[PDB]
């Protein structure tokens, strides 16, 4: 069965090395989140360093692709970097070629597309990795874009990754049921990070400290990823109310 | 390194089965139905949106494609699939046609060009078929009003009126007792949406349904003025709105 | 324009007895009315009783010299040790010379 | 067993099969001894033939006027090993003035057979290399095997019963390491290592290799009626 | 199954068997450490001394890349001798273009996604060592650890081959008891022991301590060798604590 | 481009598909050549399950390489054009060079070196093709006939068969043909290469083709009747 | 299947291996070394009677100086052959001289191992390689398609091979004449051949330095024969 | 390495024939049959479309009968797809030939040449050969009216009547029974659509389930004349010899 | 080279073509063949640049016998001209163009016709009832002009072509060493042996 080692059609018309793919996206047991404000776009992720020898600043699963543009990756870090420096890559060429800054959801498409050719092209193995790409468009605003091994993306008002991923959607899906919008209604990007974190603490049921989590903000003109202590004040002020 | 696979993936089985392309319509069996019907002054393909998630923002993810401003495409089948089918088509409309003779290809050529995109995809080295099944509406001065449907072993059919994917073998029988060829353009959307609404299950409206005509040319939509010869695109992309309008008079 | 070639002057001769062979050379080094060396040799021993001098232009003159000489010693390397004979070592620098038809060693030849 | 088929396959316990196979080649080579002083460097091979109408296969190679090899396994791998060698050593000369150090030619060796471990399509070499030199830090020896692997020793040996002249030289350490300026010594010292590795055959006139280089001595190979002085 | 006979194959679980496989030729890898200092960082290996016949201190296994950056690596010796021949490639374009001596964490990602394209393909096997590189640039001292799989991390300590446990166990001790900082020759002296007592596990033959160390302080902030008088004195004070 | 060798050795010593290759020649119509004192004739059978064939336009079984060579085969019809094609081709830049037509023995010398480069190059299979290369060298009047197969292997014959039932032909021919006095006209060399078809072909109608080669470039293929009239005359002293 | 450069676990490379049994299936050639000359001769085995045996080529020139003869697939040998002239005399051209004939052998046994995944197999042929150069005087080489070729005072190879060497182990001294070495060919190729032994199915050449290499006509080859048979019978 | 996952299309069975050529064909048997019949004064090409829909639009269609230049067509066998990819590359070949030599191409030299790339995709390249069998209708001043028959080994063969596809068994035996030498165009289309009519898989043959053409010299003098009959012409000559 | 001429009549093609080869001071040969028979019923004359001429002339001989052989068919005069066109008309855009002027006189067997084109180094074609290259125009088109019918017979064709040469020989500034004279008509080609 040299069908199921190989990008090519299974009798039911399946590619399993995709599937297989998606399965090596848990494999770091990290769970990731995206939420819109109305000025910005805040993507929060677990961080787990587990070994005392690591140095935990070098631990990393968000990426600065652009001065606009940010990504988080669930999946091994060898595919989540290979993935962030050819978008990188990708967001500098398009610059120059076309003279103006890569949209995220151009981004996206492009991503996708290279995911796309790994899932029927035999000599390439598709990445174990999902990419969340976020930013403040200047033209759609506060944006989420989401890639998957299969080739698929698409755009979300939220969206959640990882082994407790649907805990997280359902939570995040019960309080837009209630708000009746498309964003979390806030002035400051320091509250919407404050909101994605409460809704990932109530959905996982568990408490974070400063070390355990990891924040990127995407605002006009710039993503920046917060320091331990950024996190630190933003955790005193959740738990202050 | 490099491809080392320079040869073919697809090959015949003793009984004459190309195996790749079988599961190719296996895959595009299991794919959310489309349609396209054929009316005397138009054409409309629609499909349904199936949601990956509530949180998804499914407007981003665009079923229908314009491929010139006189032809457009859905599918049944791999999404990925189908959103480089759409990449390679539009490119190939300009290079092999309109930078040539400096006008758009007519449907039956540009459905051509798509067809050889896919026939190599199954006898090339080192790549699997493609996972698809178009269907091609379009116009063109010399040919009228023409619907095609483009199969993974890269056959294309002309129709009056079809189905492809999920609830195909019931929505066929459906358009035969409706179809004949004095229907209307709006006679043609009407049963457009009566014969999609028996394939769909859960919510049937403008944001779940994705729908697209080839009808009269489109002054408004050109973006200038001053060319008598350009009159603006025939393909129009219904709204979410025009779609409810049409689902009360149903 | 950039001109590739330059003369180096000084002269060479090589006379040939009944049982010895000699070539001698002169040692000036010049370009133009300027003295570059005054004892700058240009007759080399390149081993198999073989002695070499390309006279004229120097830069040519060393390259030619020095593929001839490793010519020699990948000759012992692919034929058991076997002497270069001075009419296999002439043959040997016409091929030298000749693949270089069209950019020619501005050099005269001597063994 | 299922991850023998090619070089690119690791086995379940992290082994190459295939890079076992070659140095399972090198074992069924002639046996071929390497040892030194602080002044030289000596090899000691003994020939191999198809049988009594044959000549006896040539084990040493010359790679430059300062080093050269000794070979047991696949005798044309070790023909492709050294003529990269004696390019090696020859760019050095020509581009830098500059004899090749024993050393680099030991590192150039290790990259090229690694190569060959690591790509679809290639096969590792199936010989082993003994390399003796003399350059600006002294005399050298190395042990080149087609894992990729490249070890500096003062004395080794490879091929059939290698352990045997292997064993005598890691007992006789103390005194060959000392035979400084005294070739013939040196030569005694590799001709009684290699007798070590020896069955019902003896060390004869077209039988026995011997190479030798050093401080006021170029790598010159010894066969024949050369070597009747050392039986 | 089948899917352990061919790299860059998904297993049902999501794992690449064929680098696992790979990992397990490391672990069979004699001994090496790095410890980040100060203003620096120390690197040391066990060499297992197969026999007299081996000349000691000319079997060297550390390499340096560029003239600022260590490294060392457990496992396929041959193996990591290819990846720092790329390092050095990697190193003199980025020094051609961009002037600067290359960062660490620049130098990281090179080899990291060097070692991370030979898992993508069928055709080239992945690297059977894990390797332990750092050195010194503008933003000061960086130790890191790079594995077959291409995943590398930033590290306080680091350490791979046969004794990692033992090695690691000793580490996290050192990063305990020093939350202020080690000073060079201090983690020199401590480079010596951890090897010595990383040698419990691999203590059939007796083997070589090779140490070397980029400091902004000892070293002018260069990859040197730790040769003679402070070898003799780090191997003496090893000595000491295993008795 | 694809590298794969399909050409290898088995455990035996054996290239299967060269051997196989061979077996695709045993599948094909029976070829025989008969050379006689002053002549070549090339014979072939032509299989009868195929009527309402065209025989005006239908590829002819003996093909010609220059105007003093012939070219007949045994095996698969497609694979025996490329052979053909390239020969035709050596023709033609062999008077170009040496300015003069190729010998027998160099035009069969080239078309076997093409055959052997198919066995031991990658991505390709040998010719499933077999054949008999006759003519006269320029200025010549000795007859030359010459045997290919898909190893590469080539040698000249005073009369050889190939394809199926070329081991009954062959077997007639080891008897009939006689080394000290081959077929002294055309016409005891027609009926000797049409008799040896006979005892395996059928009926001597549309199922027998005759080309008939003598010196300097005088090649000529037989019409059904003038066939049919060996046969005829062949079966009446039959019945002795 | 599996890579066509694959070593066994015994350490040996298959498709060399099988090549060799190959090379045993072929016709028997031997050589013999003298001082006064190089003797080689060959079975030609024609597989039918009504195969002209003279157009059998299975003893081959090089150069005047270098002669060659063949066992196994002898199609193979082309390719081997036409670079063998190609490089002796290329050698002639870039230094006005005879190649030697271990020069020669090393140039022809550098194709060998050119083949994996370069040609798609190794040759199916071994050459026996006959010849005179002014620094080793009268040498014979075996070249195998392993890439190796050993010196021989005396070889055979291909079906008969096994039995023919134990017999030329015997019969081999280093004072054999031209004539003597002829003779000893022909009663070995006789002992190991099915068909019997006649100026037809069997071939001699030689290599001297004065007249360099020469194929015999059946008539030279015929009387050799009788000179044999004559011989045996008288003791 | 990729080794593992080559069907290796081009290499011979223990028999000495070759895999995918015999499986393409056994994949052609289940096509739509095409009959070619060579008249004295014309060709006539018949085809069966496979398994029709009411709703497939029927004149704007072409599946089976393709034209190469003003002087030959093709009924075609097999995937549609695979022929068109051998269509494009015969029309191109036919122009290179009149702009090389200022006349149209000779029938056998095209034929072959179509053939001589299926050959090729059957020795070399490791890739599948082209699941497709042609009717060859075609005139040239040489020899007049020529009909062949190319498959996916890269075989041709000449034919005054022929048929591919399904039923060629029965189809064959039918047109050797009826066909004579003397025998005209009209006769021809005649002979064609009965014996279709005898060998289809289908209840009745109608309109909307075939393809015809003829290749007369029945323009004005001397010149030949291409008729790709439109679905009403097809209508009329089906009830002309009153199969329906 | 120089001089090469051609009469188209009735019932065949004449070509004549000057028997001079000359390098600097020399005239090295006085018996030069300056045509190629391409096949039975084609012949074709050359003039232009030294080695050119030749290379071409045997190039195009070899493609029509490899033509010829592969379809056992003769190709009509107009095919090889427009073959031998296209040729050129590639070749002048090449890294170094063919400097080679052709006639090609044909008999087409199918029409019964006489043909003759005349073809430049540019790939120009013109089918022409009398044809030149060269200087040697700008002598006889006035000649030919004038005493030329198209129902002349081959040997009222050798007469008008005589007159031709008597011109040349009289006018020209170079000694041509006179002309070989070659027929192509229904019977083949065939040497006039003395003119």
């Amino acid at each position: 069965g040299y069908d199921r080692h190989i990008t090519i059609f299974s009798p039911e018309g399946r590619l399993y090395q995709v599937e297989y793919a998606f399965k090596a996206t848990n494999q770091t047991n990290i769970n990731s989140l995206a939420v819109r404000g109305k000025d910005c776009t805040v993507v929060i992720s677990q961080k787990k360093v587990p070994d005392k020898l690591l140095d935990p600043t070098t631990v990393s699963y968000i990426f600065c692709i652009s001065r606009t543009i940010g990504m988080v990756v669930n999946g091994p870090i060898p595919d989540a970097r290979n993935a962030a420096l050819r978008a990188k890559a990708e967001a500098a060429e398009f610059r120059y070629k076309y003279g103006y800054d890569m949209p995220c959801d151009v981004l996206a498409k492009r991503m996708a597309n290279l995911s796309q050719i790994y899932t029927q092209r035999a000599y390439m193995r598709p990445l174990g990795v999902i990419l969340t790409f976020v930013s403040v468009d200047e033209e759609l605003g506060p944006s989420i874009y989401k890639t998957d091994p299969a080739g698929y993306y698409v755009g979300y008002k939220a969206t959640a990754t990882g082994p407790k991923q649907q805990e997280i959607t359902t939570n995040l899906e019960n309080h837009f049921k209630k708000s009746k919008i498309d964003h979390i209604n806030e002035e400051s990007w320091e509250k919407v990070v404050e909101f994605a974190i409460t809704h990932m603490i109530d959905a996982l049921g568990t408490e974070f400290s400063k070390n355990d989590l990891e924040v990127g903000v995407a605002t006009k003109d710039k993503f920046f990823t917060l320091s331990a202590e950024n996190i630190e004040e933003r955790l005193v002020a959740i738990a202050e109310q | 390194m490099t491809d080392r696979y320079s040869f073919s993936l697809t090959t015949f089985s003793p009984s004459g089965k190309l195996g790749q392309i079988d599961y190719a319509l296996t895959a595009v069996k299991q794919g959310v139905t489309s349609l396209g019907i054929k009316a005397t002054n138009g054409v409309v393909i629609a499909t349904e949106k199936k949601s990956s998630s509530p949180l998804a923002m499914s407007e981003t993810l665009s079923k229908v494609s314009l491929l010139t401003p006189d032809i457009g495409a859905v599918y049944s089948g791999m999404g990925p699939d189908y959103r480089v089918l759409v990449d390679k088509s539009r490119k190939v409309a300009h290079t092999s046609y309109k930078r040539i003779y400096g006008e758009y290809p007519p449907t039956k050529l540009l459905v051509s060009e798509v067809a050889k995109i896919m026939q190599e995809a199954t006898q090339s080295g080192g790549v699997r078929p493609f996972g698809v099944s178009l269907l091609i509406a379009g116009h063109d001065e010399f040919n009228g009003f023409s619907l095609y449907q483009v199969d993974p072993s890269g056959s294309y059919f002309p129709w009056k009126a079809t189905a492809i994917g999920k609830g195909s073998v019931a929505a066929k029988t459906f358009l035969e007792k409706r179809w004949n060829d004095e229907l209307e353009l709006e006679d043609a959307i009407h049963i457009a949406l009566l014969t999609l609404k028996e394939s769909v299950e859960g919510e049937f409206n403008g944001d779940t349904i994705e729908l697209a005509i080839i009808g009269d040319e489109n002054p408004d939509l050109l973006g200038y003025t001053g060319i008598p010869t350009d009159k603006g695109p025939r393909f129009r992309k219904l709204t979410s709105q025009e779609i409810n309008d049409r689902l009360e008079a149903l | 324009q950039f001109n590739p070639y330059g003369d180096n002057g000084g002269t060479i001769l090589g006379i040939a007895g009944e049982d010895f062979a000699v070539l001698a050379g002169d040692t000036r080094n010049i370009t133009d009315y300027s003295i570059n060396s005054r004892y700058e040799p240009k007759v080399f021993d390149c081993g198999d009783n073989i002695v070499m001098s390309a006279n004229g232009f120097a830069a040519d003159g060393d390259a030619l010299v020095k593929r001839f000489k490793n010519s020699v010693k990948w000759y012992h390397f692919d034929h058991n040790d076997k002497k270069l004979s001075i009419n296999s070592a002439a043959r040997n620098i016409q091929h030298l010379l000749y693949g270089k038809r069209f950019f020619p060693y501005y050099v005269h030849t001597i063994i | 067993n299922n991850y023998d088929g090619d070089t690119v396959t690791f086995s379940p316990t992290g082994r190459l099969f295939q890079v076992e196979y070659a140095l399972e080649a090198i074992k069924q080579g002639s046996v071929t001894v390497g040892l030194r002083s602080n002044t030289h460097a000596v090899l000691v091979a003994l020939k191999r033939n198809a049988d009594e109408l044959s000549s006896y296969q040539k084990k040493i190679i010359k790679c430059d006027e300062h080093m050269g090899l000794s070979l047991a396994g696949l005798a044309p791998d070790a023909r492709v090993l050294s003529n990269y060698l004696r390019q090696q050593c020859n760019y050095s000369s020509l581009v830098f003035n500059r004899k090749l150090a024993v050393e680099r030619a030991g590192h150039l060796l290790c990259d090229k057979a690694q190569k060959n471990t690591q790509s679809y399509g290639g096969r590792p070499y199936g010989v082993g290399l003994l390399i003796i030199g003399y350059d600006k830090s002294g005399a050298h020896l190395l042990e080149f095997q087609p894992s990729g692997n490249v070890t500096e020793l003062y004395g080794t040996a490879i091929g059939a019963r290698s352990q045997g002249a292997k064993t005598y030289l890691e007992r006789t350490l103390d005194t060959f390491i000392k035979i400084d300026g005294n070739p013939d010594e040196l030569i005694k010292a590799g001709v009684e290592a290699i007798s070590q590795s020896l069955r019902d055959e003896s060390l004869t006139v077209d039988n026995l290799s011997i190479a030798i280089v050093g401080k006021d001595t170029p790598f010159t190979i010894y066969d024949g009626e050369a070597v009747a002085k050392y039986i | 199954t089948g899917y352990d006979l061919s790299n860059s194959v998904f297993s049902p679980d999501g794992r690449n068997f064929q680098v696992e496989y790979a990992v397990k030729a490391v672990e069979n890898g004699t001994t090496s450490i790095g410890i980040k200092c100060n203003d620096g960082v120390v690197f040391a290996v066990e060499k297992l001394i197969t026999s007299k016949l081996l000349v000691p201190q000319k079997n060297v296994k550390i390499q340096v890349v560029d003239r600022h950056i260590g490294c060392v690596y457990s496992g396929l010796i041959p193996d990591g001798r290819h990846l720092v021949n790329r390092g050095r490639e990697e190193a003199a374009s980025f020094k051609k273009l961009y002037k600067t001596p290359i960062p660490i964490p620049a130098f990281a990602d090179r080899l990291g996604q060097y070692v991370q394209a030979h898992t993508l393909y069928n055709s080239v096997r992945p690297f059977g060592v894990s390797t332990i590189f750092g050195g010194v640039d503008k933003n000061g001292a960086h130790l890191y650890m790079l594995e077959p799989s291409g995943s590398y991390w930033g590290y306080k300590g680091a350490a791979t081959g046969k004794g990692r446990q033992s090695a690691k166990a000793e580490l996290e001790k050192l990063v305990d008891h020093h939350p202020e900082g080690l000073s060079a020759r201090e983690a020199v002296k401590q480079a010596a022991k951890i090897i010595y007592l990383a040698h419990e596990d691999n203590k059939e033959k007796d083997f070589e301590l090779e140490i070397s160390w980029c400091s902004l302080s000892e070293t002018n902030g260069l990859h040197k060798f730790v040769k003679g008088d402070l070898l003799q004195e780090a191997i003496d004070f090893a000595q000491k604590e295993i008795n | 481009g694809y590298d794969r060798a399909l050409s290898i050795f088995s455990p035996d010593g054996h290239i299967f598909q060269v051997e196989y290759a061979l077996e695709a020649v045993k599948r094909g119509t029976c070829a025989v050549g008969v050379k006689g004192k002053n002549c070549v004739v090339l014979g072939c059978e032509r299989r009868s399950t195929l009527k309402l064939q065209d025989t005006r336009i239908t590829p002819s079984k003996v093909s010609k390489i220059d105007s003093h060579v012939v070219l007949s085969f045994s095996g698969l019809n497609a694979d025996s054009r490329i052979l053909i094609e390239k020969a035709r081709v050596e023709a033609q830049s062999h008077r170009l060079t040496l300015e003069d037509p190729v010998t027998v023995e160099y035009l069969t010398r080239y078309v076997a070196g093409v055959q052997q480069r198919y066995t031991q190059s990658g991505g390709v299979r040998p010719f499933g093709v077999s054949t008999l290369i006759a003519g006269f060298d320029p200025r010549d009047d000795e007859p030359k006939l010459y045997q290919t197969e898909p190893s590469g292997i080539y040698s000249s014959w005073s009369a050889q068969t190939i394809g199926r039932n070329s081991k009954t032909v062959r077997e007639f021919l080891e008897k009939n043909y006689d080394r000290k006095e081959p077929p002294a006209t055309v016409e005891e060399c027609v009926k000797l290469t049409v008799r040896s078809l006979l005892e395996v072909v059928q009926t001597g109608a549309k199922n027998i083709e005759i080309t008939v080669v003598k010196p300097d470039s005088d090649i000529v293929a037989l019409s059904s009747e003038e066939i049919n009239q060996y046969v005829t005359q062949i079966e009446q002293e039959k019945q002795e | 299947d599996r890579g066509v450069s694959t070593f066994s676990p015994e350490g040996r490379l298959f498709q060399v291996e099988y090549s060799l049994e190959a090379i045993k299936l072929g016709s028997t050639a031997i050589g013999i070394a003298t001082k006064e000359g190089v003797v080689l001769g060959v079975e030609k085995r024609a597989t039918s009677p009504l195969l002209e045996s003279d157009s059998i080529e299975k003893i081959v020139e090089i150069d005047r100086h270098i002669g060659c003869a063949m066992s196994g697939l002898t199609a193979d040998a082309r390719s081997m052959i036409e670079h063998a002239r190609t490089a002796a005399v290329t050698h002639n051209l870039y230094y006005d001289e005879d190649i030697n004939v271990e020069s020669l052998t090393q140039s022809v046994c550098d194709l060998a191992l050119r083949f994996g995944e370069l040609m798609s197999r190794p040759f199916g042929v071994a050459l026996l390689i006959a010849g005179h150069d002014a620094d080793d005087g009268y040498q014979l080489f075996h070249a195998e398609p392993s890439g190796t070729f050993y010196r021989y005072n005396a070889k055979a190879i291909g079906s008969g091979s096994e039995g023919a060497q134990a017999e030329l182990l015997n019969e081999w001294h280093s004072s054999l004449t031209l004539k003597e070495a002829e003779l000893l060919v022909l009663k070995i190729l006789k002992q190991v051949m099915e068909e019997k032994l006649d100026e037809n199915n069997a071939q001699l050449s030689c290599i001297t330095k004065q007249d360099g290499f020469k194929i015999y006509d059946n008539e030279k080859t015929a009387e050799l024969i009788k000179e044999l048979k004559e011989k045996e019978a008288a003791e | 390495g990729s080794r593992r996952y080559d069907s290796r299309t081009t290499i011979f069975s223990p028999e000495g024939r070759l895999y995918q050529v015999e499986y393409a064909l056994e994949s052609i048997s289940h096509a739509g049959t095409a009959i070619g019949i060579m008249a004295s004064d014309g060709i006539v090409l018949a085809a069966e479309r496979k398994v029709t829909s009411t709703l497939l639009e029927q004149d704007t269609s072409t599946e089976k009968l393709y034209k190469l230049n003003d002087k030959i067509a093709v009924a075609v066998a097999g995937l549609t797809a695979d022929a068109e990819i051998l269509i494009n590359t015969a029309r191109i070949h036919a122009q290179n030939y009149l702009k090389t030599y200022n006349e149209d191409i000779p029938v056998e030299i095209l034929v072959r040449r179509l053939s001589d790339i299926k050959q090729g995709y059957t020795q070399h390249g490791g890739l599948r050969p082209f699941g497709v069998s042609f009717i060859y209708a075609g005139y040239d001043d040489r020899y007049g009216y020529q009909l062949y028959t190319s498959n996916p080994s890269g075989n041709y063969t000449g034919w005054k009547a022929i048929s591919v596809g399904a039923n060629t068994s029965a189809a064959q035996t039918l047109l050797q029974m009826d066909y004579k030498d003397d025998m005209k165009v009209d006769d021809a289309i005649e002979l064609a659509l009965k014996t279709l009519s005898k060998t289809t898989d289908s209840s009745a043959l109608t309109y909307d389930r075939l393809e015809f053409a003829t290749i007369r010299k029945g323009a004005n003098d001397g010149e030949v004349y291409q008729k790709i009959f439109k679905p009403q012409e097809i209508k009329d000559i089906l009830v002309k010899t009153g199969i329906t | 080279m120089d001089i090469i001429l051609g009469i188209r009549v009735q019932d065949s093609v004449i070509l004549a073509s000057s028997k001079a080869v000359t390098r600097g001071i020399s005239v090295l040969k006085d018996s030069d063949d300056k045509t190629r028979q391409l096949s039975p019923h084609t012949l074709m004359s050359f003039a232009g640049e030294a080695g050119d001429t030749v290379q071409f002339a045997e190039y195009i001989q070899a493609n029509i016998q490899l033509y010829s052989i592969r379809e056992d068919y003769e190709l009509s005069p107009q095919a090889v001209s427009s073959f031998v066109r296209q040729e050129l008309a590639k070749s002048i855009r090449s890294r170094r163009p063919y400097q080679v002027n052709v006639l090609i006189g044909g008999y087409d067997k199918k029409k019964n016709k006489p043909e003759l084109y005349q073809i430049d180094y540019l790939g120009t074609k013109v089918e022409l009832p009398y044809g030149a290259h060269g200087y040697s125009g700008f002598y006889t088109f006035s000649l030919l002009d004038h005493h030329y019918r198209p129902d002349m017979t081959t040997e009222e064709g050798l007469d008008l072509l005589k007159l031709c040469v008597q011109e040349l020989e009289k006018r020209m500034p170079m000694d041509f060493k006179g002309v070989i004279v070659k027929i192509v008509d229904k019977d083949g080609i065939r040497q006039v042996d003395d003119f």
